[PDB]
């Protein structure tokens, strides 16, 4: 392997954390 | 056989079946469509039928080939050369199609005829090359699907992010899009590196084992034609045998 | 083969439309043009005209021009061998025609001429190699465009994010702006792995298949050049086919 | 063919300020320095002189000096074969002119001299290899620059982010700082895949094209060395050109 | 020596989104309390 | 190499705590099992015994089996060639014994009776090649495990996140669950780039070191069966040591 | 003569990435948290120990600094430093007469010339010299790969630090001391990794290979000169091979006299 190939699914789950934070953002409280 | 497919999915289920005792939430119908449908469809784009139909005639034909171990073939060559030597002649032989599965017959049914051995080498090594290439193509298909699965998981991640966005005014579309984004990539990850990339790489080692076995059968069938005794033939044949099995075969 | 293209978009479109929201948000004429025009422009930077224009005239060969091989090359070779050997001579031009499809005659018109087995082998191998190289070039041109599509999708995403920030009122525009921004990278990622990379790997797989076919031809063209037993030739010819086809041809 | 850059930087320019207020928020003065000066500095570290000014010799040979003859090789090598087969002497150097630009002359000015049939193969293969290697060097240099550009854009965005923890500016203007920071990765990603990656791939593709052309020329100069006229030289040369180019060439 | 893939677009993508994560968690933290 | 592990973990543990935060949040025992069990399960799917049991015989050679090479090889060979020169001719086993590491003896016991340089060279190349393949396969297995470790860490992250949208109340828990659900990819990537990827590269480095050593031994033994003396053979052998070892050996 | 691109490139890259810090409030100490330093630098360095034993990881600043120093004058002078030797050994005595080859410059010329005074077959000389060059190039490749491997491990632990900073941030939701200094770790780990990797290690890792190539060409022309001396040729005919190694502008660079 190249030692980097999870950076695809890493970006996936980071995007998903971002989505959860969006979910924390429709009300901000 | 150390294929612990039960272990990874068991650990996933044990992870899935945490305090949320209902694992019906790990099943979104849209996410199934995006991930699996798009992966299979790009596999049809990539591999058309009559070729993609081979996803269950090599991938399945290799995972049930435990009917002939590489010692049985040695003993079969031994007792065939037994009757090929002084006891009997190399003119009548019927043990070829007795309890052989698919191979060593084409070589034997051909060497029983009065033709040259060079062409036998040329055709048998050719068969081994084509077989390795076929297994390489099957494993490359398995790895290509493991490449398209998380790609479409990312596609669905973007889909669920966009659909959740711009309409954060209720608790239905946001929930649907959130579940889509999560489970779309969950299926792609749980699919690629647990069913396809493992099995894509695994199918190449089965191919290596079968290639070694086939070179062994090749040396054996060429030894049957030549006037060699099984004693002096055993050492010429046992060379390809596994290192740990050399002592394990000497029990006889 | 085009039946997969409609599926790879309809499946994901159904997944995009799982009763969540109108797909009007998933479509923006600006972002579509950013992504596709940018990837096309970077393709013009990469390949010039008269060499990027040669793309479609090779990719259209993947949607049509199917081959009869893998069951019929064997038959059309064994009958030719039985007709040349034992009957007349190898220069029987009457029946060498009527099946001039693409490549078999490329060498068959030469074996009836005065050559040596090496020069015909070298012309045929050169043809096979250059076919593989042309397909590799097309597949490279397709994977490279599949690479530029999401790169420019992300470029457009950054453009949208820049002109969204420091341009908004910081109350509720953050979400919708992000949605209409990431629309661009959604289009890029979707087009890439739904159209291009599957088509590039399709070019590569088709090159593999036609390469095996041309090797199967050449091995047998050389046999007709030598006039050998059709049995041996039927055996080396059939040693290219999937195990289902090695039998499916057996009853024919 | 600079129409590629026109389309690319016109399409990343049309959407650049279409929706936004003005194209001014897409231009910081420091960010350009960070991104481009950092990538160029990492290139100075990475590459010496005589390998940097060695790039400027091919990034100009692509743009200018357009030699578009590829069938002239097939249309003139058979001609020279006619002018040297039976009625033409091997050393009619007066007739080999009017077509050689700067390569076929040097290929042919040392065939009738004290040069063995295989050493002319070796020297031409070494010329092809050094051309491929120089094109490859320029192409990997450009791809390496397209690798450092978004890396240093990311470095600059990190620079802009970490500084935000020095200012408080309660809830008022922080989105603006995030926008201004995001500008550096925008320039990085834009420069990378709008200049360097497409031009690097252009060097690669042109290297492949010219290597195919020079290998065709090589097989031609090796065929005339022996003197095999009948369909042999032609069939070897035409194998290189595309099948559509084959029917386009068949007429004349 | 053939190596083509659409990886290069993920470098800027993953890192851009990991900046957006911190952007958003700061916006969350401050406006809340 | 055994010092490195405790260091790479202690430094990151100091970094995880220098803020003053409680490391209690970086520990849940289920996630350790998800990550490591899933990686080793997919590894069992991926690799078979007879080739998973050969990773251990080489990963148990980078921590053990310390020889005396790179300064003693030259001494040994120069003293044998001093013996092979008119005092203690090639038939003297007195010096060959007691110096058996695993390899120098392999060639020094076969040079004495009779062999040809073009045979010892070939068998030695084959031995070095199989030793390189063993280390390459072990390194590929360790790199593949460093690949599946963060993959299954991501899988576990998704498992923890999906069961969080069901219990979607609004207080502190949408964050606490993202925290304790992200631990799995942390363990994944941490094991990947702290245990497996470093050790994967360690196997390759040791393979290079042992290849240099075995090439030195090969050149030495080939020099024994040539009738050469020091100041030539020493000059040859010495051209494998780092220039540091050239001054740290010339003083001895 | 003097490789001036890397010293100006290092200062340019670092001055730009340093002026980047001091252009938003000018405070430069906010880009130094000791935690992220550990996670990134100590992490990658420890993984470098796991990969490389301290014995040949000690050859870092040896077979890297010997190239980066390159104070050896053997750039173009090799030509005249060989023509004078051939003139003094040809018609000015015999080959077994050292002029300065026991006190001259860098050891390769010294090594070959010490070999060519004593009777040695040219084939043996050629084999030893080529085998002496290939091993030099292999040590250079080992050093360059050691550098690029660290360039690879640095952003790996940048990602690991990003994960640390996200975990310990989400853990403490509101403390006014963990949001900050928890996002600081996540950002600065990535900053150190992405700066280190492609500013110090990946460039200089790739840089070692071009220096290895130029030194290989230098050693090749040196070998050719030594074999020319061993065979015995006039300086007139000597140039027909030695000059065909430099760059075309470097060709005329000395032929003025």
């Amino acid at each position: 392997i190249r030692g980097d190939e999870w950076l695809a699914t890493f970006s996936d789950t980071i995007t998903l954390l971002l989505t959860f934070f969006i979910l924390l953002y429709s009300f901000s409280s | 056989t150390p294929i612990g497919f039960v272990l990874c999915f068991g650990l996933v289920l044990w992870g899935m079946a945490s305090g949320g005792s209902n694992l019906k939430v790990f099943w979104d119908v849209a996410s199934v469509f995006i991930t699996i449908g798009g992966s299979m469809a790009a596999m049809l784009i990539t591999y058309p039928m009559d070729e993609f139909k081979r996803l269950l005639i090599v991938i399945r034909q290799t995972f049930k080939d435990n009917g002939m171990s590489n010692i049985d073939v040695i003993q079969n060559f031994v007792d065939l050369s037994r009757k090929a030597r002084r006891e009997g002649l190399l003119s009548l032989e019927d043990a070829i199609n007795n309890l052989t599965d698919d191979y060593m017959k084409k070589g034997l049914r051909m060497v029983v005829d009065g033709i040259e051995p060079e062409t036998i080498r040329e055709i048998m090594e050719l068969e081994i090359d084509e077989m390795e290439k076929r297994h390489k193509s099957g494993a490359d298909m398995l790895k290509t699907w493991g490449g398209y699965a998380p790609a479409f998981g990312m596609v669905g991640t973007l889909i669920g992010l966009i659909q959740m966005l711009a309409n954060l005014t209720d608790s239905s579309t946001i929930a649907s899009g959130m579940g889509k984004a999560l489970i779309t990539t969950f299926y792609g990850s749980l699919m690629a590196n647990a069913v396809f990339n493992p099995m894509g790489a695994n199918l190449m080692f089965k191919s290596g084992v079968e290639a070694t076995t086939r070179e062994m059968v090749l040396e054996g069938v060429l030894a049957i034609q030549s006037g060699v005794n099984p004693r002096i033939m055993e050492e010429k044949l046992v060379s390809y045998l596994s290192p740990p099995e050399r002592q394990a075969y000497s029990k006889v």
